[PDB]
RNA sequence: CCCGCAGAAGAAGCACCGGCUAACUCCGUGCCAGCAGCCGCGGUAAUACGGAGGGUGCAAGCGUUAAUCGGAAUUACUGGGCGUAAAGCGCACGCAGGCGGUUUGUUAAGUCAGAUGUGAAAUCCCCGGGCUCAACCUGGGAACUGCAUCUGAUACUGGCAA
RNA sequence: AAUUGAAGAGUUUGAUCAUGGCUCAGAUUGAACGCUGGCGGCAGGCCUAACACAUGCAAGUCGAACGGUAACAGGAAGAAGCUUGCUUCUUUGCUGACGAGUGGCGGACGGGUGAGUAAUGUCUGGGAAACUGCCUGAUGGAGGGGGAUAACUACUGGAAACGGUAGCUAAUACCGCAUAACGUCGCAAGACCAAAGAGGGGGACCUUCGGGCCUCUUGCCAUCGGAUGUGCCCAGAUGGGAUUAGCUAGUAGGUGGGGUAACGGCUCACCUAGGCGACGAUCCCUAGCUGGUCUGAGAGGAUGACCAGCCACACUGGAACUGAGACACGGUCCAGACUCCUACGGGAGGCAGCAGUGGGGAAUAUUGCACAAUGGGCGCAAGCCUGAUGCAGCCAUGCCGCGUG
C-alpha cells in the first residue's frame, strides 16, 4: 500500500527531508509517486521551517495511503487550517 | 588383474582420463597388478587445467578391475572396468583430492585412508 | 539452510501433496469429459460436466485454479458437447 | 481511429497473410539530408481482398500472431 | 558553539629557471657523466649535465606517469581537400540508388503553424534561504533544444492526374 | 533574471610561402608512484580475478490464532525457612512471561554485482486481451458438522546429520454439509462456488461459575470499485565489420483442439507456401540501457563510479514447488566443479550482503558503534528484528576553509 513518509536528502549532522507519497516497499530515498513537502527540523527559528501541500497529502490519504509516524505529528502539527 | 600396456580410467579429479600402466611394481618380474597395487602409468590423456599434463610419469594404485577381488568367505566384487587414482613419485599419496565410482575395503590400506574417506560406495 | 524458516520449506511441501491430490482428481473429472466427447455419448458427457462444474468452481475458490480458469473450461466443454449434443 | 497508417501493399500472396509498406521522409540526424526510411508491417484482412499494388488505410490492434498487431480498414486504389 | 589557561610557543614543502615558458650566475665535467614534452643540450669559459648562490612558479601539497576532450578546420554536418604537395577508377555502357525543365488541378507524406498531453526526481543554470565563510545543504523558477495526438496553413519537396 | 561565448605557440628550409604530421599552453580523474606532510568541513574509496573464501553478524516477528510449560519471575489451597511477617519447596501454567512445536504474516523487500544480453533489454511515444498481498469505497456474508496431525509420552537406530515404530492432542491447519448474487457457464431456461475466530470492558437476570447475555474492537468469506505493483503488444531510436550475402520447417500465415490471469506458433493437428534480406538479414566481434558525467563557444567528441530509474544475475548448468508475487541473495530438487566434518558407515556448505582473509594488481579502508533519527518486517500495543540506515575508524584521494604568526 501506498504512504507518505520522509526521505532523508539531509547531510550529515544537518537532516532535511523530502516527504513523499509512494510505494512503502522502496527504499527511504528510492523511487517515489510525487512529492508533497519538505520538513527542515533545524528550520531555525528565522523563516520557514515545514512547508506541506495539504490538499494532496488529502487527495492520497483519500485513495488509502497511510502516513508515516513523524509525519502525522507534522500534520497535527502544521496545526491544519491556521 | 593389469599389466604393462593395459589402459586404465581414473577416479579421481586429477586431471588425467585416461592412463597406461608402463610398470607392475612391487617385485622382480611381477606380472599383474589388481586389487589395490601401485603401478607406474604414463598419461594419454588429461583435461585442460588440471593437475596433470599428458604425457606425465607417475604412479597410482588400481582401486577397480574387471577381475575384482575375493573374499574370505568365496563372493567375488567384480567392476565393469578398470581404474586407478593417481600418486605421487616420491610419496605415493593422491595427487588428487576428489574420489569417483565405489572402492573396495581392500584399500584400508594405511596410505589409502584418504582414498576410503572420500569416495561415495562400498 | 539453518535460518528459522527452515519451516517455510517443510511447510510448502505440506501445501505441495495437497494442491497435488486436488489438482489431479479435478483434472480427471475434467479428463471424464472430453472422454465422453471423444465417444460420442451426449448424456454421459452432460452428466459429466455437472459432476465436474462444481468440484472446478470449488477448487478455484479455494485458489489452485483462481477464477477463470474454471470458466474457460466449462466454457470449452459447454460448447463441445452441443457441438453435436 | 486512434491514428491510421497508409502504404502501398507489396504482399497479397498469402491466406490473409499481408504485409503492407508504409513510407516516411525522415531528416538525416546527422547530414540533414532527406531519406526514404521504410516499415513493413503484418496486417489481417479477412476474407483476402486487397492485392499487390493498392494502397490501404490500417489500423493497430491487438495481437492476431506472432508477428500481426494491425487489422486494414479500407483499401484505395489498384491495378498500378 | 561558548568561556578561561600557557607560550610564537607544535606546525613548509615540491618542481622549475636554453627557446616554447614566468625565473642567471659561479664551480665541477669535457660527445664523458648525463639531460630531454618538442626543438635539442655535453669535445675547456655549459644560463640545457651535477653541485652551489640567487631567482620564478605552486603550497600541505608539489612533481612524474596513466587517461578523456580541447587547441586539431588534423574525418571539415556546422567546417576541408584531390593539375604539379595525400587524393579522379586506363576507358566506356548501365541495374539499383541519388537528382531532375516547364504548366494547371488534386493530395497533404516531407515542410510550416497552433493546441493538448508527455518529456521521473536529482543534476546544469537564474533569484533567493541555512551552516562564522566556503565547499556543502535547501526554496522557487528557468531549462530538458525531444516525442506523440488533434486541427489547421499549401509556397517548396514527395504522391496521383492531364 | 535563467547556456549572453570562441586567442594561439614550438618544430622540415640558408631563407620563404604552402602542404602536413609531431609537440605544447587548458579543463577533467574513483587514480598510482617519488619527495613532503599541520588542523577541520563535505565527499570518494577493488577500476584488476562474475578469483576463492576462515569466523561473527546481514530476517524475523506474533501468547490478542493454537495445545502449551522448559527455562526464570513472582505469586497458591496447602506443605513451611521460622529470627511470628521478613519468608523456603512439594508442587500447582494460577498470570507476568516464554525454549520447542503447530498456525499467521514477512523470508519476491531492503542490500550486492555487471557475468550474460545488440533485445523477453533500455529510452521515447503509444496500444488491448490481464492479474494485483498488505491499504482503501460500497454491499451482504459469517450457519452446522467431520476426520487428522506436530508438539508430547513410550520403545528404538545412528559419531554426527538426523531418523524408525506405536500411540496421544488444540486451533485462525485441513475437508464435507448447508446458504448462493449485482459472481462464474449459459442466447435462456437453468446449473454451480465461500468463510474463523480472537480479545477488552460490562447492568439486570441467571446458568454445569468455565461463561451465555450486552457491548465495542480486531481478524475471516463473497462480489464490484479504487490505489499501487506487475504481465503483455506496436512503432522509432539505442555499437562495429561484407576480408560475413544470402537467412528461415513452428519457419510465415489459416482453420480447429489445448493452454495462460491475459493477446498470441504459446502449443498441437491439419491446410496454405509462405516469412526475413543490401533501408544490411544471416554470421562474426564488442557491450547492461537511461537520467546524466567530462570536455567543447557551439556542433560535436568521450563516458555510463559515486546519486536515482529500468533490466539482468545470486558457486556453474537445469528444473520446477510453495505463493498475491519467485522459477526465489543468506528456499527446495538434479547434475557438475570445488571445500569442510567423520567414530569411515555417512553428512555439510556458496560473501556479487557488512566487516575480514588469501590471490591477482601501480592501487582501493575497521573482523567498529547504535536502532537515538529516518525507513522496512511483524504485533492492538508495548515492543522485537533491521551491517537498510544514522554515525564512528582508516587513506591529503578530491573539493573547500584555516593555520604554521
Ligand atoms: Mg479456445
Ligand atoms: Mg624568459
Ligand atoms: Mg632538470
Ligand atoms: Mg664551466
Ligand atoms: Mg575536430
Ligand atoms: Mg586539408
Ligand atoms: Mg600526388
Ligand atoms: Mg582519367
Ligand atoms: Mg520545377
Ligand atoms: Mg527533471
Ligand atoms: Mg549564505
Ligand atoms: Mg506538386
Ligand atoms: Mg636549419
Ligand atoms: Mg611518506
Ligand atoms: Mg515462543
Ligand atoms: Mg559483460
Ligand atoms: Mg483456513
Ligand atoms: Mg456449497
Ligand atoms: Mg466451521
Ligand atoms: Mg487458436
Ligand atoms: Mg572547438
Ligand atoms: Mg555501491
Ligand atoms: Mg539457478
Ligand atoms: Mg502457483
Ligand atoms: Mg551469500
Ligand atoms: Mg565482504
Ligand atoms: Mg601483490
Ligand atoms: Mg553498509
Amino acid at each position: 500500500m501506498v504512504t507518505i513518509r520522509l526521505a532523508r536528502h539531509g547531510a550529515k549532522k544537518r537532516p532535511f527531508y523530502q516527504v513523499v507519497v509512494a510505494d512503502s516497499r522502496n527504499a527511504r530515498n528510492g523511487r517515489f509517486i510525487e512529492r508533497v513537502g519538505f520538513f527542515n527540523p533545524i528550520a531555525s527559528e528565522k523563516e520557514e521551517g515545514t512547508r506541506l501541500d495539504l490538499d494532496r497529502i488529502a487527495h492520497w490519504v483519500g485513495q488509502g495511503a497511510t502516513i508515516s509516524d513523524r509525519v502525522a505529528a507534522l500534520i497535527k502539527e502544521v496545526n491544519k487550517a491556521a | 588383474m593389469i599389466q604393462e600396456q593395459t589402459m586404465l580410467n581414473v577416479a579421481d579429479n586429477s586431471g588425467a582420463r585416461r592412463v597406461m600402466c608402463i610398470k607392475v611394481l612391487g617385485g622382480s618380474h611381477r606380472r599383474y597388478a589388481g586389487v589395490g597395487d601401485i603401478i607406474k602409468i604414463t598419461i594419454k590423456e588429461a583435461i585442460p587445467r588440471g593437475k596433470v599434463k599428458k604425457g606425465d610419469v607417475l604412479k597410482a594404485v588400481v582401486v577397480r578391475t574387471k577381475k575384482g577381488v575375493r573374499r574370505p568367505d568365496g563372493s567375488v566384487i567384480r567392476f565393469d572396468g578398470n581404474a586407478c587414482v593417481l600418486l605421487n613419485n616420491n610419496s605415493e599419496q593422491p595427487i588428487g583430492t576428489r574420489i569417483f565410482g565405489p572402492v573396495t575395503r581392500e584399500l584400508r590400506s594405511e596410505k589409502f585412508m584418504k582414498i576410503i574417506s572420500l569416495a561415495p560406495e562400498v | 539452510n539453518i535460518k528459522s524458516a527452515k519451516k517455510r520449506a517443510i511447510q510448502s511441501e505440506k501445501a505441495r501433496k495437497h494442491n497435488a491430490s486436488r489438482r489431479s482428481m479435478m483434472r480427471t473429472f475434467i479428463k471424464k469429459v472430453y472422454a465422453a466427447i471423444e465417444a460420442g455419448d451426449k448424456a454421459a458427457a452432460q452428466k459429466a460436466f455437472n459432476e465436474m462444474q462444481p468440484i472446478v468452481d470449488r477448487q478455484a475458490a479455494k485458489g489452485l485454479i483462481h477464477k477463470n480458469k474454471a470458466a474457460r473450461h466449462k466454457a470449452n466443454l459447454t460448447a463441445q458437447i452441443n457441438k453435436l449434443a | 481511429k486512434i491514428r491510421t497508417l497508409q502504404g502501398r501493399v507489396v504482399s497479397d500472396k498469402m491466406e490473409k497473410s499481408i504485409v503492407v509498406a508504409i513510407e516516411r521522409f525522415v531528416k538525416h540526424p546527422i547530414y540533414g539530408k532527406f531519406i526514404k526510411r521504410t516499415t513493413k508491417l503484418h496486417v489481417h484482412d479477412e476474407n483476402n481482398e486487397c492485392g499487390i499494388g493498392d494502397v490501404v488505410e490500417i489500423r493497430e490492434c491487438r495481437p492476431l500472431s506472432k508477428t500481426k498487431s494491425w487489422t486494414l480498414v479500407r483499401v484505395v486504389e489498384k491495378a498500378v
